[PDB]
């Protein structure tokens, strides 16, 4: 499963 | 032995109106088990293996959800990547972000992993101790100490040592018929006559399972690295793998040479003679 | 910007037998950017209805792919792929080999 909410804002 | 879960994003700016162009995937070792394409009609994301398709109904919608909002991030991120490094809106620039664990051959975490491409050169990454950041310039210096004053590395670790393991474990019970199991190459050798004087011995390993596979030559019972091709090893299309190794030697002398196959599916490695 | 010259390889599946149907496969690799078009060919025309793989890449960042499509190997045919990438100085046709 992915990350629920993904990477954070760069 | 060991497994891996991974996953693969690729976000592609299109400055000719519209959203980017973004696809993730999904892998089990060398399986592909999900993909997420923004072109295909679904947007959704959608089944790759037979062993992923018995997740439920809201498996589907909450991982289509989710990967939704990298792609949204991902959209954000470009705009902000082309002010830090002051680039035009004229052109197309590309973020690729890799993630992922690794378990033992019982099921417990080995290692994490995450790391970050703009512009298909190294921007961001984990470090091992999964605690730290890698920024590879001062335009990811700035996201690194975004991510350091919002604790990014303390929700990846947690990913990555939790949910991470969690899924892979129930992914390599759900396809363990196919992902547990090693298909050993099916080897043979031919022989090509390059002129009346030399000729090249191909070594073939086919239907391989998985892909890490080793092909040498050796003549007279010592390693012959003079003279050979080795092709990168590559998808057959069905799960399977393939690769070959030649070598140049003189028409006459073809008994000397012998090629060693190694792979995981092979009790004891395997020798071919012409 | 960085750019990777594609490395394809054109080969079939199976082992491959004249009258016994098959996969032609064109798999290209190590290139960025990602923009690419490839094409297989059956006596230098387009074969129509290609599939390929998703998109996905290398620990350097580099990207992969696998074209493909169901045929059947002949005596006379003349099978290809047709590679075009703004690293090439010209679109790059890599002939199917059977021994290859």
């Amino acid at each position: 499963r992915v990350l629920v909410n993904g990477t954070f804002l760069k | 032995g060991s497994h891996s879960m991974r996953y693969f994003y690729t976000s592609v700016s299109r400055p000719g109106r519209g959203e980017p162009r973004f696809i993730a995937v999904g892998y089990v070792d060398d399986t592909q088990f999900v993909r997420f394409d923004s072109d295909a009609a679904s947007q959704r994301m959608e089944p790759r293996a037979p062993w992923i398709e018995q997740e439920g109904p809201e498996y589907w919608d909450q991982e289509t959800r989710n990967v939704k909002a990298q792609s949204q991030t991902d959209r954000v991120d470009l705009g902000t990547l082309r002010g830090y490094y002051n680039q035009s809106e004229d052109g197309s620039h590309t973020i690729q972000i890799m993630y992922g664990c690794d378990v033992g051959p019982d099921g417990r975490f080995l290692r994490g992993y995450r790391q970050d491409a703009y512009d298909g050169k190294d921007y961001i990454a984990l470090n091992e101790d999964l605690r730290s950041w890698t920024a590879a310039d001062m335009a990811a210096q700035i996201t690194k100490r975004k991510w350091e004053a919002a604790h990014a590395a303390e929700q990846q670790r947690a990913y990555l040592e939790g949910r991470c393991v969690e899924w892979l474990r129930r992914y390599l019970e759900n396809g363990k018929e196919t992902l547990q199991r090693t298909d050993p190459p099916k080897t043979h050798m031919t022989h090509h006559p390059i002129s009346d004087h030399e000729a090249t011995l191909r070594c073939w390993a086919l239907g391989f399972y998985p892909a890490e596979i080793t092909l040498t030559w050796q003549r007279d019972g010592e390693d012959q690295t003079q003279d050979t091709e080795l092709v990168e090893t590559r998808p057959a299309g069905d799960g399977t793998f393939q690769k070959w190794a030649a070598v140049v030697v003189p028409s006459g002398e073809e008994q000397r040479y012998t090629c060693h196959v190694q792979h995981e599916g092979l009790p004891k490695p395997l020798t071919l003679r012409w | 910007m960085i750019q990777r010259t594609p490395k394809i390889q054109v080969y079939s599946r199976h082992p491959a037998e004249n009258g016994k149907s098959n996969f032609l496969n064109c798999y290209v690799s190590g290139f960025h950017p990602s923009d690419i078009e490839v094409d297989l060919l059956k006596n230098g025309e387009r074969i129509e209805k290609v599939e390929h793989s998703d998109l996905s890449f290398s620990k350097d960042w580099s990207f992969y792919l696998l074209y493909y499509t169901e045929f059947t190997p002949t005596e006379k045919d003349e099978y290809a792929c047709r590679v075009n990438h703004v690293t090439l100085s010209q679109p790059k046709i890599v002939k199917w080999d059977r021994d290859m």
